[PDB]
């Protein structure tokens, strides 16, 4: 069970852990209640499998994407700022955190990808896709590469695939409509097919993750990557002289990149509400507990209006503002989950030429299926039921069983 | 009362069949489901189907649940599967048997509805009509 007198705290391992750990020991200097942060693997699937069974932080950082997932399968508390309190963040980042008609997380910051590119080899970086063919035969002369970005998430992937008419679900009057998934359209193929053009002109590798690409900017390597606020702290450590600009367009259009709002949620199993109501309101939600995570990794544009004020002066944030109004917020509804699985698999063997861009991309269409009937559970599925198939082969896998029934069982409470 | 009954012959393998048999999630059918009790001498295996399916739809404004109940055990090739209507109304009851006939395949499948009913009895043999598409559609995208 959860432990009762003390905060837990799970953020992503990109994020600045090491800066809310010392909010934590502000929180815990005057209290005397100790805040404990850890950055698990996988956390995102992790924390719908410990919380279906009651365990888990007391708050989790995630972006608020998966937030209606795990509220649905009832993983979070409401939550209930004052106005008083609701006032001090931009409306629209509360918006991202409501989900049917309540509040189920703070939401933190804005977080959108841009283009990031090596002043010294690169002084004026590509406006288009188009021309980035052309620079990188131009940096292979020197041993160079023009561009390397993630290509195993399919967040880093997206803005491009989006950017001439790719989508995640159509929207309607208020509704997302999740009868069509819009990831196999003729847009959402020119996208990928130019991504999987560059790999087949040996401009990209189709295996290169975010160390790879990280290690190679940072080591001067390559001339641009792609990638979000939390990056430019490593980058500052190196000796990379780093500019942060708008994403390249594509057949004219901007790139789309799918913006997050890094929210925080209270699990709904949690003893210690009012505590983790009271270090997010009065800790970390302000001027210096902001700052003290934004010095560690930075958090993008904050939801705190007072702390956003003065981060706006930097032309990095700008950047990703220009980049987060040309893309598009995302969904939170429950099935944002069986998309970006979908999609990381069609990149992912598009990529690599186990399958065709069109047969990719008609396979996610597809595999977009909501997929489960407990919202967070999802994953927990996909992850056995790929096991139960293989096994198959034999007529083992009830390790992922024990979990994924759990999570789909509580669900199943509050229906038939 | 409405009862259907039909046989559809699979020109592939039992085995694959079946293999396709265990997935949803195809082109032809929408609903999402998963495997909340299974157990093994034999294969029992338990599931939930949540199946959307206009005074109809707002006499079921809220989905409809389905509860699948199949077995795989004797050595001799064997399926069976067994469809439930969650609801306050009348029952829909389909079951498949899937076995091989002179390795092709073969399922012979009942449909059993209760309280028009003619609606319903078009659309759930329709629907069976589509499943078998949607195995056959599943061998070539597995
Ligand atoms: O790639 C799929 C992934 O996209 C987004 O995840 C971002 C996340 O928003 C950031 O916190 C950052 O760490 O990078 C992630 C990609 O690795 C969605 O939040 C996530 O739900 C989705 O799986």
């Amino acid at each position: 069970k959860i432990e009762e007198g003390k905060l837990v705290i799970w953020i992503n391992g990109d994020k600045g852990y090491n800066g809310l750990a010392e909010v934590g020991k502000k929180f815990e200097k005057d209290t005397g209640i100790k805040v404990t942060v850890e950055h698990p693997d996988k956390l995102e699937e992790k924390f719908p499998q410990v919380a279906a069974t009651g365990d888990g932080p007391d708050i989790i950082f995630w972006a608020h994407d998966r937030f209606g997932g795990y509220a649905q399968s009832g993983l979070l508390a409401e939550i209930t700022p004052a106005a008083a309190f609701q006032d001090k963040l931009y409306p629209f980042t509360w918006d991202a955190v409501r989900y049917n008609g309540k509040l189920i997380a703070y939401p933190i910051a804005v977080e959108a990808l841009s283009l990031i590119y090596n002043k010294d080899l690169l002084p004026n970086p590509p406006k288009t896709w188009e021309e980035i063919p052309a620079l990188d035969k131009e940096l292979k002369a020197k041993g160079k590469s023009a561009l390397m970005f993630n290509l195993q998430e399919p967040y880093f992937t997206w803005p491009l695939i989006a950017a001439d008419g790719g989508y995640a679900f159509k929207y309607a009057a208020g509704k997302y409509d999740i009868k069509d998934v819009g990831v196999d359209n003729a847009g959402a193929k020119a996208g990928l097919t130019f991504l999987v053009d560059l790999i087949k002109n040996k401009h990209m590798n189709a295996d290169t993750d975010y160390s790879i690409a990280e290690a190679a900017f940072n080591k001067g390597e390559t001339a641009m990557t792609i990638n979000g606020p939390w990056a430019w702290s490593n980058i500052d450590t190196s000796a990379v002289n780093y500019g942060v600009t708008v994403l390249p367009t594509f057949k004219g259009q901007p790139s789309k990149p799918f913006v997050g709002v890094l929210s925080a949620g209270i699990n709904a199993a949690s003893p210690n509400k009012e505590l983790a109501k009271e270090f997010l309101e009065n800790y970390l939600l302000t001027d210096e507990g902001l700052e003290a995570v934004n010095k560690d990794k930075p958090l993008g544009a904050v939801a705190l209006k007072s702390y956003e004020e003065e981060l706006a002066k930097d032309p990095r944030i700008a950047a990703t503002m220009e980049n987060a109004q040309k893309g598009e917020i995302m969904p939170n509804i429950p099935q944002m989950s069986a998309f970006w699985y979908a999609v990381r698999t069609a990149v992912i063997n598009a990529a690599s030429g186990r399958q065709t861009v069109d047969a990719a991309l008609a396979a996610a269409q597809t595999n977009a299926a909501a997929n489960s009937v407990g919202e967070a559970c999802t994953d927990m599925k996909r992850e056995y039921d790929q096991c139960f198939n293989r096994w198959f082969a034999e007529k083992p896998c009830t390790d992922l069983f024990k979990r994924y029934q759990q999570c789909v069982q509580k669900a199943i409470k509050e229906k038939e | 009362m409405k009862i259907w009954s039909s046989e559809h012959v699979f020109g592939h393998p039992w085995d694959t069949v079946i293999q396709a048999a265990m997935r949803k999630y195809p082109n032809p059918m929408n609903p999402s489901v998963l495997g909340v009790d299974v157990l093994q001498g034999r294969l029992h295996s338990l599931r939930l189907l949540s199946t959307e399916w206009r005074a109809i739809l707002g006499t079921s404004r809220t989905l409809t649940y389905i509860r699948e109940h199949s077995v795989v055990d004797p050595v001799e090739k064997k399926m069976e599967l067994c469809s439930t209507n969650i609801t306050l109304t009348n029952l829909v009851s389909v079951n498949e048997r899937l076995v091989y006939t002179p390795e092709m395949t073969v399922l012979t499948q009942e449909a059993i509805i209760t309280v028009l009913e003619s609606l319903m009895a078009n659309t759930i043999s329709s629907n069976a009509k589509k499943g078998w598409a949607a195995i056959e559609w599943i061998i070539e995208h597995s």
